[PDB]
């Protein structure tokens, strides 16, 4: 009776149907019992990767016994779960847990097998001392207590066997994980658990979703775990809409409720300088409170435009109920008139009445696997096309040219977002070189800016210190035994936390040839792995790898340089490999009112504006010279002429906040 | 991890309320310490669920600021200007 | 059936498929490994492409392989990266 006190009764638990359904798993569960039923020894333990499913064969072989499937060997027998968290709750005295855990082994050994202990986590067993889990070695070797236990793959070698004497008498069942064919059969059959939980309906359409679409982007957890987690989460969310509000209506009225409040403290500050920031909040808050009730008009109209069908599909029930009473007069004229006229008529008619969010669906799954992981996976929803539909001359505003570059950096964005790209490889790895100053560092900044809005949020590395073969280990981390190895590599280990930034190689051809071996199967696979062993997938960045090859050539100069710096095999995994040309002087005068945006903006933090005449605003261009060092040296020419007097007039007097000097040439310079 | 150890016993005794969902355990912890400690241990991590945290642009932080400039407002006897949140914000 | 996914190279496949049947008949030696042989050859024609048929052929799943790339391993002190490291150093339980 010691059992009551130490240990709850799985096979009991089961009897009431507590437990969950279990599926599959047929050749484990009959190697568990053709190994729980033998003469000595016969005692196995579950092993592999935690998350494959190793305590659901347990409750499927309990609920199989109440079921009474198992041979007349193992009918009618109850499987106790041994808990040694509470065994040793209470043992400060030099015998109490001694005495109990021999109470507990002898009320089981006096039983003729009506009794199978199970033990979760038994790795916990080799504790308990202070001569512990020690006499049970001898009642284990005869077959006595059946143990039936389970433990993750990796503590097994590192707590038990260690203990070679101990793990002798237990019996291994490996425990592989299924596949994506079969998860989608264990789905399947858990639905209804969740259905119940969660007052909403969920499609087959989408369970196939929530494990195709989960093993292909979340790649560090194991199966079944990681695709019942996204069910879950979208029915949860899918409640959550239905009971408040729906969001994207939650978000706006939250933020506006919040800006009218920061006006509102705004409105009453002595100062000028918040004048202009009290005249920009209050157009923000116009532009927002436009679009909560276009919105929230929106939603009505389809709240009460497939409400008014609601009455109609009970007319169509009225139908119906028209059609049963025709047949009951004997109006046949009527039977055939509801039976392939109004019935079927009114039906078509619903169908087109159907708007459309009462059930989770094949695209809340990608949305929960977006917000997670923050891989962006859906179906450009209305105003992601617009945007991406316009990228050239999105870009076009802060480079200038190039359109050999932009027509194909924008071009592996579009085949990517609109699902057609290869699913296991670089969203796009492609090195483009040509003479300094024309922008190659530029447009990987200025691409960078328009997925994430801040030109940080990229991996950049220097590929100028690594001048040695020995200086790789720095982005790969040390190997184990050594100085610097809880930390991993710095390369790895930050894509391992946002697998979306956009990686960049900046000056490649100085790095010592075999960081281009390092880097070959990142492209083309998209893994490389630290010292700890953990593989990172990199098939989703954008691999972008700037150089200065060739440096003049035309095409044939440097076509004939790379080849003879790289390798076939190097060569062979990029995508097509960008050439940039020179600047047109009639292409530098819009670098210059790019310029001045730029330095007028960088002024605008004193209030202070200035005016620009055009015949110096292209005179500055023809000083733009020397196409050899590309478009920097006009940025030199315009902080010596302009800023350089700006600066000591501003410090001088004579110029002040609300200002605003015009420049204008002067026969040979500047003056203003 | 190491509740209280000697050959782990303890600190995995919430392991198996875990998964059944008993205690809900919100927790907030450092991200270079996740893959120091907790990682290791995949057994107990993967009952975890991360919810990654971004940092704020200025624009973000000077709304933090000014909801926030009250009750330094009130602890020091003195008064704080727009122009002071959005400079400091800046530098 | 593996030039289903491999074309042409038939003095590979039946090298490699003649390496199976040699163990499954119990012929071949029982103290070596049950192949291992090298392929090399000039780039993009599929001395990586035959391993994965060959690897699925056996197990119904590509990422079943064990793989590691010789592409890091550049210097002696990485040796220990897939051999653990000796008794009482920083990474040991692992
Ligand atoms: N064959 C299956 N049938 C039904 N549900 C399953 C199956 N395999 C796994 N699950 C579910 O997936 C989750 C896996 O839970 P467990 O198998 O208990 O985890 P575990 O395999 O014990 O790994 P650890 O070591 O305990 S963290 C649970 O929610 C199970 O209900
Ligand atoms: N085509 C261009 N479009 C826009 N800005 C440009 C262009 N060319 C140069 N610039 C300006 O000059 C700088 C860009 O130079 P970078 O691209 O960083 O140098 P680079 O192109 O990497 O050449 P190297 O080989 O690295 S010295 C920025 O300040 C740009 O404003
Ligand atoms: N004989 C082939 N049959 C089918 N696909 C092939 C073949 N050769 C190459 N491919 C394709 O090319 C890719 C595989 O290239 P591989 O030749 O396997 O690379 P590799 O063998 O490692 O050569 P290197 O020198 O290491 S780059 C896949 O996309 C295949 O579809």
């Amino acid at each position: 009776q010691a059992l009551q006190k130490y240990s709850t009764d799985l096979t009991a638990r089961a009897r009431e149907g507590k437990l969950d359904p279990v599926i599959g798993r047929d050749n484990e569960i009959r190697r568990v019992v053709q190994v729980l039923s033998r003469r000595t020894k016969n005692n196995p333990v579950l092993i592999g990767e935690p998350g494959v499913g190793k305590t659901a064969i347990v409750e499927g072989l309990a609920q199989r016994i109440v079921a009474g499937d198992v041979p007349e060997s193992l009918r009618d027998k109850t499987i106790v779960a041994l808990d040694l968290g509470s065994m040793v709750a209470g043992s400060k005295y030099r015998g109490e847990f001694e005495e109990r855990l021999k109470a507990v082994l002898d009320d089981i050994k006096n039983s003729a097998g009506q009794i199978i202990t199970f033990i979760d986590e038994l790795h916990t067993i080799v504790g308990a001392g202070a001569d512990a889990g020690n006499m049970i070695k001898p009642m284990l070797a005869r077959g006595e207590l059946r143990l039936v236990g389970a433990t993750t793959l990796d503590e097994y070698r590192k707590h038990i066997e260690k203990d070679a004497a101990l793990e002798r008498r237990f019996q291994q069942v490996y425990v592989g994980e299924p596949s994506v064919e079969d998860t989608i059969g264990i789905l399947r059959g858990l639905k209804d658990r969740y259905e119940v939980h969660h007052g909403v309906r969920i499609t087959d359409s989408a369970l196939v979703a929530a494990a195709t679409l989960s093993d292909r982007y979340i790649t560090a957890r194991f199966l079944p775990d990681k695709a019942i987690d996204l069910v879950d989460e979208a029915a949860s969310r899918l409640r959550m809409e239905i009971d408040s509000r729906p969001v994207e209506i939650d978000e706006v009225e939250r933020l506006v409720r919040r800006l009218e409040i920061e006006e509102m403290a705004l409105s009453k500050e002595e100062d000028e300088a918040s004048a202009e920031r009290l005249a920009k909040l209050r157009s923000e808050l116009a532009d927002q409170k436009e679009k909560l009730a276009e919105l929230t008009t929106r939603w009505q109209n389809e709240k009460n435009a497939i409400e008014i069908v609601r009455d109609l599909k009970e007319q169509l029930e009225a139908l119906r109920g028209e059609s049963e009473r025709a047949e009951r007069d004997g109006d046949l004229a009527k039977a055939a008139e509801l039976r392939y006229g109004r019935i079927p008529e009114v039906e078509k008619k619903l169908d087109a009445a159907l708007p459309q969010k009462e059930e989770v669906g094949p695209d809340d799954i990608a949305d929960v696997v977006s917000a997670w992981t923050g891989i962006p996976a859906g179906r450009l929803l209305e105003g992601e096309t617009a945007k991406l539909l316009r990228m050239e001359d999105e870009l076009g505003k802060r480079v200038i040219g190039q359109k050999a570059a932009v027509t194909a950096v924008s071009d592996a964005v579009r085949r990517s977002r609109a699902g057609v790209s290869d699913p296991n490889r670089p969203t796009g790895a492609f090195m483009f070189l040509g003479p300094t100053g024309v922008g190659k560092t530029e447009l990987a900044k200025a691409l960078a800016d328009f997925l994430f809005d801040d030109e940080r949020a990229m991996v950049r590395i220097d590929m100028s210190e690594y001048g040695e073969k020995h200086t790789v280990a720095r982005l790969i981390g040390a190997p184990p035994g050594y100085v610097g190895y809880e930390a991993g590599g710095q390369l790895t280990e930050a894509v391992r936390r946002r697998p979306y930034t956009v990686v960049l190689f900046d000056e490649i051809e100085k790095a010592h040839p075999d960081v281009f071996d390092v880097l070959l199967q990142v492209l083309d696979e998209g893994r490389l792995t630290d010292g700890h062993g953990r593989t990172v997938d990199f098939r989703n960045t954008i691999l972008i790898l700037t150089s200065n090859l060739g440096s003049g050539g035309s095409a044939e100069q440097v076509l004939a340089a790379v080849r003879a710096t790289f390798k076939p095999e190097f060569i062979n995994r990029l995508d097509d490999v960008l050439i940039f040309e020179g600047l047109n002087p009639e292409e530098l005068v819009r670098i210059v009112d790019i310029q001045l945006a730029q330095l007028g903006k960088r002024l605008a933090q004193r209030r202070l504006q200035l005016q620009v005449s055009l015949p110096a605003k292209r005179w500055l261009a023809q000083r733009g010279f020397d196409p050899v060092y590309g478009a920097r040296p006009l940025r030199r020419l315009v902080q010596q002429a302009i800023g350089d007097q700006l600066a000591k007039m501003l410090l001088a007097g004579q110029v002040h906040d609300g200002d605003t000097v015009p420049v204008n040439v002067s026969p040979d310079a500047d003056s203003l | 991890v190491g509740a209280g150890a000697t050959a782990m016993d303890a600190g995995n005794m919430i392991k198996p309320m875990l998964a059944r969902g008993e205690l809900r355990l919100v927790g907030a912890t450092t991200l270079d310490e996740y893959r120091k400690h907790i990682e290791k241990d995949a057994a107990l991590e993967r009952r975890f669920q991360q919810v990654y945290v971004g940092e704020p642009s200025v624009e973000d932080t000077i709304g933090i600021l000014r909801g926030l400039k009250d009750r330094y407002e009130v602890h020091h006897g003195v008064r704080i200007t727009d122009s002071a949140l959005v400079a400091a914000a800046t530098l």
